[PDB]
Parts: C-alpha cells; structure tokens; sequence
C-alpha cells in the first residue's frame, strides 16, 4: 500500500545517479558501502542479509553499483539496502533503500 | 638538576608549554596533597632552570613534581615526579 | 582568603573538578579577594577545636585563575579547582549541592555565574550515564541517515485520551518518528494516565503496523512520587513502547537517575524536557549556563534533551558538549574546558520551537545526522516534513551547501510534492 | 494576547490558582500585552484541527490585574488566575511544570520573577502536607515554649565519622537541641553514609542519656537515586532516628514528596534545606521568590524549612505563610493574596548564617518560640548558647522588651553563667 | 610425622578421597617424610590442648603409597587419602580449599602438583552435576549424528551490538550450531550487555526461522555480582534462549554452582570457558593439572567445556573422564585412579583456536561424536565448515580411515561444494 | 606484532592500565617480538571482514619497555599499557578475564609471570572498594595505635561446636581480639555451620562482658551457592556479628564482590583469606605475583588480607601497596609503577604460620600499628601474647630500637608477667 | 574484676615517668593530644568526655600531666584517657588510660 522505510523511502525511486552521488559521499567520508537485502520489510526484523561482503576496497562508486546490479539480477524479487559505518565513530550514519520488487 | 630533567624541560619549553611546580612533604605526598609553588613567569630556558633550581632548594627534603601546561587549553599535558626527600 | 583560597599558579589536576566563574564583585571588593571568597563559601564556608582533627588543606577549593571579562566592566573570570573526593559517587544532586548550593548567596558578589565544569573522566565513568545513547538508540529504532523528527501534539490540555491517541496516530503515521507529550499532561482528570498510555500504545501499534517503521511517543510518566513513576513506567514496558518522558527540572535529578537506571535495566528509551530552563540560564548576569546542565543531565542519564531552535556559538558548543566524546576547550564556543569522556555513549539533542519548516536546511547543517528535531499539525504536514528532510539530506550528501540554496532545495522538493507545496505556500 | 488572556473584568474563584509576577516588558512591548503574553506562555502557549475538538476557554489562565511597581519604572505586576482541572492531584512537580515550565524563556519580558502563588483549597487538600505538623512535631520532641537549635558540624569535610560523632556529641551535650548534617555530606569517600548514621545514632542516644532531654539530628537522606534514599532512610528508622534531612532543590520535589509520604507512614520528622535557592531567588528582578518554593514544599510536606538569617517585612511575610493556617494579603510584607490551607499544618522556619548570640534577643522578638535557629562551637559554647536562649525567653515572658534590654539580660544571665560570661566576653 | 601420616599398608576405603601429588623435595629431606609433611599440612596442619578433645586419627590424611617418577630424579608420586567427613556437601569450593588451600606454601617441597583426585561416589552424589547432561542436551537441541560447531565472533572487542548480532546471524545462518562471545565481552563501554542479548535473540530467532535448525549463542552472563549475574541470566531466559556462557576460574566456582542450580531449575544450557587455566596447568612441574579442574567443574555442573585444539594422551584421558560414567586407571593417559559416577551425566568437550579445517577430520577421529568444535568466519566460510563436518562424519561411517584419507575426503567433498573448495584452496 | 604492538615512543596515559610481565622467551624467539606476542595475546590474541568495521588502534595494547633482568639470563620485563575501554566498570572478573584470559596459555614464552598492574584512576573509581577501610574498622572496633591480635582455632577439624566456642572464649578472654576459623571449616558434618554461629555469638558476647574489649570472631561465610552464602551472612548480622570471612580465589571474585557490597549495605566487616594463592605465585618464574591479586581484591573490597610470615622488601612493597593511598615505583621493593587510589580505603595486612611470640618485636617494627598478626592456644597463652605486644609497642614508643633490645624487653615484661615469663621459658 | 581496657592495660599501671615518655613520643609524632574521662567504660559506648578541649599548641608533656592530675582532682572516681590523632592520616593513632578510680 504505503509501506515506508527509514531514509529516502519517501522520495521518488533513486535513479542511478543519486545513488552514485551518495556513494561518493560515503567515499570522501570513508563509509565503505555495505549492501544487504531482505525478501520482505517489517519494522520488528532488525537484521537483513549481506551481499557477500562490505566493499572495503571500493575505489569507485560504479563497482558497488554493479554489485547491486548483480544482486538485483539474482534477487530482483527482493528489497536491497545500503549502509555506511564510521568505524572511527562506531556509528551507522547511513541506511536507505535503493530497490524494491 | 639532572640531565634527564634538563632534557625534559627543554622538550617542554620547545613545544611552547609553560612550566609549573608543586611541592608537598612525605605525608602530604602520601595523601596526594600538593601545594602551589612560586610562579615561573619566564619562557627563557636559563631563567626557567634557574627558578626551578631555586624552588628545589626552597623545599629540601619534600617531594617536588614537574608539570607541563598548555596555556591556551588551560589544562595539563604532562606529569612527572622530579625530586624526592632522600 | 586570598592567602589560602587564591592560587594563581595552581595547575588543575586531571582528576580535579574544575569550575569556571563569571562574577561581578560589589564595589570595594577586589576581584581576587571576591574569587577567594567564592572559593571558600562553596567548599568550607570559612578556630574550632574540630578543624585541627582534619586535613583542611586537602579539601580546599584552590582558585587558580582570575581574569577580567573582555569587552565588559565589572565582570571577571575565576577558575576554581576542587578535589574529586569532595563529591559523592553516583550523585548529580551531590555535586550540585556542593557547587551551586550556597556560594550563590554571598552578599559581597554583586553578580555571580558559574559557566563550565570539567568533568574528570573518573567522575564521568561512575554514573549509569544515558540509557541507550546516540548510536544504540539509532539502532533500536532502525533509523539512520537523517535527524529524528518530532511533533508536539496540541492542544496542551483539554483533549480526551481517545482523541490524544487519534492525534498520535495521525501525526506518526504521516511519517514522523515520535510524538511528545506536553509537559503539562501527566494524569489529569479529563485524561487519566493509564488510559492515555493504553490508547497511545494502541495507536503506535497500528501506525507502525501500517507504515512498517519504528514509531514511538514520549509518554510522560512524571508522577508525584517514585512509586507512581515506577508504576506508570512498568505498565508502559508491558506495552512495547520504545520511549518515555521525564521532566528532570521539575521532577528532579534523583527521580531522573532512578528512572534511567530502571530504563537501562528495562530496554526502554528515555526523553527529557526542560521546563523552567530559562529560570536558571536566561538572564545574562546570573545563574548556571545551560551547558553545565546539559552535561549534568547526560551524566545523570537520558537519551533525548531539548536544546531550542537557534547564541549559536555556545549553542553548538553545548551540542558538542552533549554529542561527541572529545572536545577541545573553546571560549568562543562556550566550551571553557576540554572534555574527555571514555567513550561514554552520547545523547541525542532535540531541536524544537515551531521549527518553521522552511528553516530546516540550516537547522540540518547545524545539527547534522545525529539529532532530534521537534515541531511545536496533521498527517500530510508530516509527510511534507519527511519529504523535505530526505531531500535536504540528499542535497547535503551531494556536497551542495544547504545554507545558500535552502529555499532552492525545498523548492526542488516542492514540485512533485502536493503537501510540501501546500506547506511552502504557507 | 491582551484580548483573551487578559481579563481584569473577570472574577477569580475559590477553585482557581493565582500567580504573582513582577515583570518588566522589553522595550516596544507594553505592560498589558506583556502580561497577556506571560499568561499565554504558561497556560496554552499561543490553529490546528485538534483545537476545535476541545473547549479552549475551559483551559485558559486568566490575568486579571496590572499595575506599575511603586518606586520603579516600566515594572508592573501581572496577577494571573488558573483553573483547577489543569493539574495532577497532589503534584508539586505538575504544578511547577504548568506554571513556570514555559514562561521564563519568552523574550518579551526582560526580568520576570515569580513572586507568589495562591493554591485553591480543593487542590491544597489533596496532599499529605508536612509529615506531622508543628504541633505533633513539638509533641514528639515534647519541647514547649521556645524555638529550637540546630548546629551544622564544622569543618565541612575531612572529619572521620568517629570525629564527626564526637563533634555532634559535644554540640548536643552542651545543650543544643539539634545537629544538622550538611547538604554536601551525603556519601563522601572520607565519610560514607552508613557509618556516619550509626555513629550519630549512638551519639544521640548517649547525649540523651547524660542530659535527660530528647535529642535529634538532621541526617542527610539526599541520595543519588530513589533506592539509596529509601535504604538510607530505612536504616535511619532502624536506629529510631526521629528526624531526617532532605535537599529538595537539586533533588527536586517528586522525591521529597515520596519521602514525606513514606515518613508519614513511618513517624519520621523531615528536616529540609533549600540548597541552590540563591540561584533561583537571590536576584530581585528575575528568578522565583522563595515563598513560592516554601508553599510548594508545604504542599508536598516538610516539618522544617530554612528561611534566612535576615527584607525583614517580606521575611515575616512568608514566615507566616509557612506557619499559620490562614493568611491575608499584606504588601508591606510581600504577601499578595488571602490564603487558606484548610487545616494543613505549619512548618518551622529555621535561622542560620552566623546568628551571633548577642543578636539573640532580636531573633526572638522577630520570631519567637515557633522556629529554629542554627549557630555557626563546644560544649561550653553550646551551654552559653543555651543560657542565652533561656534568659532571653524568660525576659520576653516577664514583659521586658527584648529589643532594648538584650545586652543587660545577657549580662545578668552571665553573672551566674560562667560559660555565658565567656561567650559575652567574646 | 611418617610414624603418624605414612601408612603404606593402609587400604583406602571407598568412602575416602584420593588426591595424587607430584612433588620434588628439598635436598636432604627424604621423599617419604616429605610426603608425610604434605599429608600433615592439609588434614591437620601439624600441638595444643584442644587436640586431645577430638579423634585425631579419624581426621588424618594418610600417605598410603609413594613412588619415584620413572626416568626422572628428585621427583615422586604421592597418593593421599582423605575421609569423607572432612568435606562439605555440594561445595567444590570446600574441596579446593582443603586439598590445595595452603599446601603450595609448604617450604620443603621445591615443586608440587596435584595430578588427579578420586571423588568417592558418596561425595559425588551430593552435587547436582551437569544441569542437563550430554544426552538431555543433545535431545533438547535436536542435534544428532554429528559433533557440534561453534564460531567465536571476531573482533573480540569494538563490535557494536547491531553489528554483533549481524555477524551472529550471518555465521549462524551459514550452518554453525552456535556462536560464542570472547570471554572478555560482557558490558564494555562500546557495548552494553542487555542490548546484546536483545540483538542476539533477534538474530537467533531469524536464523531458526529460515534455516530450520535450533540456533543458539553462548551468552556470557558473568557479572560483577551474583545479583547482576542473576539478572542477566533471568533476562536471557525470558527471551527464550537455550544456552548461556560463564567463566569459572575468573568469576568463581560458587557463582557457578549457583548459576548451574538456577539453569537446572529453568531448563537452560550452560557453557563454560576456562580462562586462566594456564595460570594453573601449563608448566610440567607446579600447578594443578587441567583434568582436576574439569573434574571439579562437572561436579559443580556444566554442559560445555573448552579442552584445547590438540599431550594427546592427556587430552583423550580427561575428555573421557568428563564423558563416560566409568573410567579405568591409566598412567599413560594420566588417569591415576578408577572413577565411577553412578550415572551422573557427562559434559560436552569444546575445542577451539583456529582449528584448521584441514586438521578437522583428525579432530573428529580424536574426539568422537559427542563433542563441540569452536572456530576462531563468514556465512560462506561457515557453510564450507559445516559441509566438511558432514563429509568427514559420513566417511567415518562409511568405514574409510579418517586419518589416512582426510585429504581425499576433503577434496572429494569440495568437488561439489564451491565454498569448501575455496576453503581448501587456503 | 612488534611493528603493530611495540611502540617504544608512546607515552602511557593516566587513562591507561599497565601490566608487568617477567618473561623468558622460548629459544629462537627474540625478547622484543616476544613482548610483541605477549601484548597481542592479552587484548586481541593476534583476518576477517568484520575487522575493518572498527578502529583497531583504539583497541591496541602497547608495550613501551623491554629490558633484560639484572643478574638473570634470557629474562626481561614487558611493561604493556592498556586503553580505557577494553574492560567493564566495577568487575575484577572482567579484568582478570582480559589480562590473563589466554596470555598464560600461549607457546612462545617458556614461562611468563604477571608481576604488577597499574589501574587508571577512572577504573579505580567505579568499584565499591573495601566496606569500611582501616580507619573506619578501627573506629568500629575502637582500637588504635597498635596492630591486632588474632588466633586460629586448632585442631582445624574434629572440634565440636561446644568445644569450638570454648576455645574461642579462651582465646578471647586471655586477650586476643580475633578468632579464625580454619579455612576448610565451612559446614562439616561434625560442625553444622548454624550451631557454630550461635555458639560463637554467645561466647563472644560473654567474653566481651568479662573483658571489656570489643571482640570479633572471624566467621567464614564462603558457601557452596550464592543463596547459601547470603543466608549464612544474614544470620551472622542477625547476631550482631561485626566481621565475617570469605575466599576470593577458590570461591572467586563475583561472589566476594557481591558479599562485600552486601556487607557495605549491612555494616559488617569483611575479612579475607588468600587460599589457593600459592598455586599461582610461588614460582618466581611463572604465574601471577600477589601484588596484582591484592590490588584486584582491594578493588573488589575487603577489610583484612593475608600477606605472609616473612622477600622482606617485596613484602613491604605490596604491604604498603595495600595500606597506602599513593605509592611510588620502586624495584627494590617490587613496585613497578607509581599508583594512586583516589581515596579508596585501605586493607589491613595479616600474617600467620607459627609466629613464635619471641619474634614479636621485629614483627611490630617491620609492620607497625596497622596490621593484624595471626598465631597458630590457651587463655594464659593469649595473655602472654597480649602482654608481649603491649610491652613491644611501649618500648617502640620509648625510642628503644626493637631489633637490638627485643629480648631485654620481653624479659623485663616477663619479670612481672608470669604468663609471659613461662612463654619465654619455652 | 578481670576488667581490662583497650591499650597497654595488661602492662603495670602506667606511671608518671612512663606517661611522660609516652606523651613525648606522641609529641614528636606531631598528633595533637586529647584527654577524656567518664564515670564508667563501655566498649559498645563510643565516645567519652574530652578534657574541655584538645591540646593543639603543645610543647611539653608536663602540662598534659598537670591537666590529668586536675581532671583526677575533679573526677577522682572516673577513668582518664589520653588519645592521639593524626590528621593527615585521618587515624586515631593513640588511645590509652591514664587513670582509674
């Protein structure tokens, strides 16, 4: 119906450019972009599933982009989320949806 | 003054840190009770060293502790126990 | 007093409790001797045969720096150090009594204001601290990437409980993360606490059900007595509510600390309000500055606190005095002392004050990711507020300077958004 | 603001609360429009959709009088009246948050100061009031026809609990009626609370044994959390301690209300101190005035209250406010309305701050038997204190005017009292 | 002393308690008298008047066998018998203080050890022993046909709650049966115990939903105080967890025996860690050997125990001691005494330390089905580790020799498993 | 390793914790890399994906000093600092688990012995510490200016409760203040604990009645289980018992700390025993040195402690370390750092093991007035012992050197003390 | 009967010479004296009656003796004690009888 999610979920579906730009954002500030998915969305379910790693040696946004494309290829029927961690501040300053089934 | 204290105060002064001293007797010292010493209002190494040795001579046979002060931050940056009664 | 309480050379220890004054002595009273006194009446009060069975020197307040106030007359800056032993463990009330209890009455000082206190890392550790802190709180809520929006249900009173859950329902379901009780809502006869709590809990359940994201309401449990607080808090914990409200000013520090220790035991968050705040920090000539309070509260424990709307300099001074772990001493920002914190979890500030939705770009550039922003009201309005937040964030993450182009971004968000258009018009 | 809020043609009811403000408007802001604003910030604040679901006029605080201050310019009084439904029953904290929780911070007033409140009867009688009442207190101590005596141990800190008892004991044995723990002494490392309590109780009992007179000390029970304070107080009860001491400003009122109720249940006199009041009330033009605080506390409940060493007229004004059952309006003494407590008992004022026993005759003539006094120190010293008391009271009773005859009385008394002879030579 | 404490012809009664000592005396001191002294020091210490008021003999520690160490000089084996009377019921602690309270302060022995104890069956039956036992555990968990697998989460410290439970979920999903904390990780400033339970429970429940296998983590409920530990463990059960973790050398035996009683009463598994065991076992000369501690612990009660990665004879000796009801004496394996347990259930061995999955087929060889393998680590690695577990067990059951064919099994298994191929290629 | 952990340029902070290791590396392993491996073991052990989600540098043990041992070969001291987040507040347990949880179990070091730790004040501030302190204990017992006399009940076992209280009474009436339950006595079937408690209580009361000294008996409360230890503890206070005994090694640290805290809440002194220590410390080349253990306990909380009959110098070192508030680094006495407590109270030392009362004067001189001496048993014997103490202290007061004149003192004291004369005769 | 007291009671009744020696040691120790008296002596009763002050500006033992002899002359049926207290230490370092009825 109207199911929302935590950040950017309101906005129109993020096209590739704005996902890239935000990846960039993460890159200057060193938030290595962590890609995770779930088959549905309920607020009680803290934990989703990772896409086989966090991308620590990401020199470009496009690599993570292309990963998420792979992920969509295999779990296009699933939701995909991306996070970034300030290991220095131990804080998750980022989490938001980039795909929906 | 010992060589190792001289090289300490050198390093301290080179950074631009101020110098302070505090004194207390063996009892006061035990109870972590220190007292203020006379101001060393000089950035020149010679004058600092001379006033330190005068202060040490002032308080023979008492614990003396040397410290490093950043005046901008108004906070301590170094602890050191320079002299003891024996 | 000078000869024993004024120690210009005194270097204040890591373990000391440092306190920064701004006092204006009565004519005929010199600044030095005023500072000495101010020292004396806060720790000792002044040849009783009882004194020589004691180590007076060991517990004395050593006033180690006095300096005139720049660009002003009859005001000087005194710094006083206090041994760590002078204050009782676990007790904010204690340090408050020892610091700001009596020296406030000393006639010779025309005007007196403590501004800062350096809380030594050791006396920092001792406290339960806040119940969840910034990052754990964000995780429990699942909320990341943007400050937490908030809205004040209205009217302050008169509303029925059932209607009070109608109002929460709309406001939260529009997309807003929490909803706050009015501080003047506790049990009042037209609305009894248990029914309020029941109904609200229903409403958040539905709202979180139908949006599928964490909802809460700052359900105030301030009750006349510890026992009543505890009862409303326990019954709230039966309800799966993520957060409550306590008025640490008008309830008290002791009540707060009890509640927070319980909450930490209990896995439920903690909201604070600052009713009477102005009573203590408003005037420019007297009081304790709100920074030391925010620091004291974070000490005593809380997950949320109001910091106003936006002096901006010292505002963000205290924001930092309540968020980071390490801040350097900055005069200009109000941060008279350096502050190490042994990784104590920080607190989330709550901007509020009819925040004027259009003002939000600077608000976000000020408060960043880690904050709570609170609205002094209908579901589309929260829809537009959420939209706008996501957009503004979005632009900030792009590198665009929110300052300059805040109206331009709000605009950019406006064309596809009906409700944001309906608001920006207003 | 001036249109709805401001009702000088309104009739306040016996069911309504009144608050007195001495407020000076910001320039450009007239006197009336500022008084309306002050009504607004504390009752309703200021259109939404929840507004029309309610009867707004039900829930408005009404300002019904303004006048300029005598001998001051641009200073006026906004007399302000409120409904009964607003407040939680028996909630100091609630009331505080209703009235003063938002009014102090609004820019339009330059120096607001909360001067005096009038609590309606129906609201007043929902409390417990002070745990016994002056009459039962005086029955429990069995002491009649004279004020009482406290002494606060010196020096403040470093004393061993063993020395601390030993100084107590000397205090009482020389004829004092009370020793008082200091508000800072709660659990310092150099005295932990429990040892202290044990030794005080032993000292009290032995002083009782030697003297043949009931003895009481003011055991501090301010504790960082509700559980400590509870335990502490239980322990004191175990030793049969008739009286305790709590700090209410830092601790707040919620916890004092709990303690008062528990003490009601357990027979335990509640001594009070006002630490940090000088923050809130010293400033003339801004703050809140101590009689409000006293009235709130007397709602919550306390056997004792400090009221100053000593405006002598405003002092007796709120002295009276804390002792007698019904007071009238008296501006010369600062009292602004006519109050009813409907049989809620009184609270003892207490004198402190260098009471200077050759100033004793003035102290009695000011207050008399229904009060307590506190000296700033030995058994002989306390004996001279004692002798002076008893000569002063005697001379009062005889009809000799104390005010004039003091030093002659003290003289005569000293001729047969060597200990008072020394106290007068000094 | 030998004429009092050396009884070579003595037959230990089955109601005695036998402790084996390896000792090196001082030069000059004969071996037999040295062992007599070791007897005397513990059972009686040594004359006083009181001694003749009792039955001396009845309370004596009888050296009934002494021999030298084969292929060693200035070393010998002592066996001492202790009557059942001397000891308290259900107190591992009592046992430890009697046997080993002061004897290692005795001067004349250059070096001393205890190799083994034989606890009389009577003295056995007083203990509750393991909460559930291997069979009861293995039924409740449902896990059959293999030994169990564990992944110690890494990094030990720093990990947030949220991340913590993320990694627990991952690794658990991969097919691992359980996860542990590092022994270090209970409430560090970065991480609070309660939130971590809450996270972990969410993760387990999600794993159990998806996988279809009982999942659990090893929940370090060790806490500074019995009240806290009780707290944390009660909480952990509320959530529905099957198991916890606790540490015996560090926290204490008593707290263990407590925690085992409570979990016995509340149907929760208990896993044990042995941190500081090195401080008692490592050297070949002085300490108490690990086997003895494991004996004591199963007495106290637990379901899992760390037993090293894997002398191989000693490992096989005490694992069998902790596994089987009856064990026959074997000095090659270091089992000094025949032991029975009257059917008291066994405990699950644990081996950890980066176990080198290539060596895993040896580990299944050595240990046997009833065991646990912990792993000092992601979802695919966890899958490859499980499938290797399979493959090895299956092969064993085929009758193929594990030791000779470990490489063929692993690779053949990997021919169909990318994850295990990947693992092997490292 | 050495690159990552060994930083000879790093300055240790007051916020950091230090650990001293007398280590001899395995052959082929250089000393510097050996210290590197040690530092790696005790905090981190030593890659995985999780590892780059944190800040290794914030969680990195630093060895800043390695030096060969004087007069020893292949022996060196690793001094390793430690940050302020690695541990939990207020838990000995967590400490030992972090420092010594696995370091002892490593391969590369042939023996490792932990010599010394240096806690940061921040952690020192988070425990409760000893219940009362030396000063307060002397206050409760009212005894000052000398050390304390205790005697242990012999034979350790067999005595009936009736007998055991007879012996108690005799030791006490003859002039000893304290009686010691031999360690292994907790509840043995020949002596049920509860009947023991009562009989002691009634013997001590009656001793106190005749003697007019406050007496105390050492009451071992160490239990199989937390519940049981607590019960026996309530029943000990219920008879007004002022002091109890527990084990921190065998029973452990969580139980001891819970008992200390409860004692703190219930006003009862807590003596400690050191049982099982010499499995840990007798080896000069491996294990933990008892200064560390003491230090950990004095964080935990306890009034008394065993320290040996008497290296003299190292004795004095860790003795002054457990009594004294702040101590300097001195290698001759085995104190490797300069320590402060921030006012955490002291623990009395205790010696035992055949004290030979004609050795008393050296013992007083070396110890002094703040200690307790414990003696391996008739009322005359206690009388002689008390006499010899009183004469010794007098003589030391006189300025007579104890060492030289002990024998002449004792003889002079005995010429009027037939009890002491006889004691000398043997 | 068999009634003893805290400190030095088991030695012969301490006499003016030995009192002087003990007082002297107390003096050079720097602990400012206190004298104290009562009708009876109870362990369970913590506090006695001090001799109207503690002595702080103390130079000689002989004044302490004069005071003790005075307080005998006034309280010859009571017990008199001398107590010494270190301030720095916050410990009562001396406490011994100097009179019995």
């Amino acid at each position: 119906k109207e199911r929302r999610f935590e950040t950017f979920s309101y906005l129109p579906p993020l096209s590739d450019r704005q996902i890239a730009a935000q990846i960039e954002y993460m890159i200057e500030q060193g938030f290595h972009p962590l890609i995770e998915f779930n088959e549905h969305s309920n607020p009680e379910e803290f934990y989703w599933t990772m896409w086989k790693l966090p991308l620590f040696d990401c020199k470009s946004p496009q690599q993570v982009l292309d990963e998420v494309r792979e992920c969509r290829s295999e779990y296009g029927d699933c939701y995909i989320r991306v996070a970034g961690f300030d290991n220095i501040k131990q804080c998750q300053t980022v989490s938001f949806i980039v795909h929906r089934p | 003054l010992s060589s190792e204290v001289i090289t300490q105060v050198r390093s301290l002064l080179n950074q631009g840190y101020r110098i302070g001293t505090e004194h207390a007797d063996k009892r006061r010292f035990r109870t972590s009770s220190w007292q203020p010493c006379a101001p060393i209002q000089s950035t020149n190494e010679r004058q600092v060293l001379s006033e330190l040795e005068n202060c040490l001579s002032e308080h023979e046979g008492e614990y003396v502790r040397l410290l490093g002060i950043d005046t901008n931050t108004r906070s301590r940056v170094f602890e050191a126990l320079i002299q003891r009664p024996d | 007093y000078k000869l024993t309480y004024y120690t210009p050379d005194y270097t204040p220890k890591d373990t000391d409790l440092l306190a920064a004054f701004r006092f204006s002595p009565q004519p005929g009273v010199p600044a030095d001797e005023a500072g000495a006194a101010i020292a004396a009446e806060s720790s000792t009060g002044t040849t009783v045969w009882t004194d020589l069975l004691t180590d007076m020197d060991r517990y004395k307040g050593k006033c180690y720096h006095i300096e005139p106030v720049q660009g002003e007359e009859n005001s000087y800056f005194a710094f006083i150090a206090y041994p760590l032993d002078l204050f009782e463990e676990g007790s904010v009330t204690n340090i408050l009594t020892s610091i700001v209890g009596n020296v406030f009455g000393f006639k010779a000082i025309r005007s007196l204001r403590l501004e800062d206190i350096r809380f030594p890392v050791a006396l920092v550790k001792t406290f339960q601290g806040p119940p969840h802190g910034i990052q754990v709180e964000r995780d429990l809520l699942n909320k990341y990437g943007r400050p937490m929006l908030g809205c004040t249900i209205k009217p302050k009173l008169g509303l029925s409980a059932k209607n009070y859950g109608r109002a929460v329902y709309e406001c939260l379901r529009g997309g807003l993360d929490f909803t706050k009780d009015d501080e003047n809502i506790n049990s009042q006869p037209f609305q009894r606490w248990r029914d309020r709590f029941l109904f609200v809990a229903d409403a958040i359940h539905k709202s979180q059900a139908e949006t599928g994201e964490i909802k809460g309401h700052y359900l105030n449990v301030t009750a006349p007595t510890c026992e009543e607080m505890m009862k409303r808090a326990e019954f709230a914990k039966e309800l799966g509510m993520p957060i409550i409200m306590h008025d640490f000013l008008t309830a008290g520090f002791t009540a707060n600390t009890t509640l927070a220790k319980w909450c930490r035991d209990n896995g439920v968050l903690l909201h604070i309000h600052r009713a009477m705040h102005a009573v203590i920090d408003r005037q420019r000539n007297h009081g304790i500055h709100f920074r030391v309070l925010a620091k004291c509260l974070r000490l005593s424990g809380g997950d949320h606190l109001h910091s106003g709307t936006v002096d901006k300099a010292s505002t963000l001074g205290f924001v930092d005095l309540m968020r980071e772990d390490h801040i350097e001493a900055d005069r200009s920002r109000g941060v008279f002392f350096t502050q190490d914190w042994a990784s104590m979890p920080g607190v989330l500030p709550v901007a509020s004050g009819g925040i004027h939705v259009w003002h939000m770009p600077a608000l976000v550039e000020i408060f960043g990711d880690d904050s709570v922003l609170q609205f002094g009201g209908n579901a589309p309005g929260a829809t537009a507020n959420r939209v706008a937040l996501e957009a503004c964030v979005q632009a900030r993450n792009e590198g665009r300077d929110l300052y300059r182009e805040g109206g331009d971004i709000l605009r950019e968000a406006g064309k596809w958004s009906p409700e944001l258009a309906a608001a920006l018009d207003l």
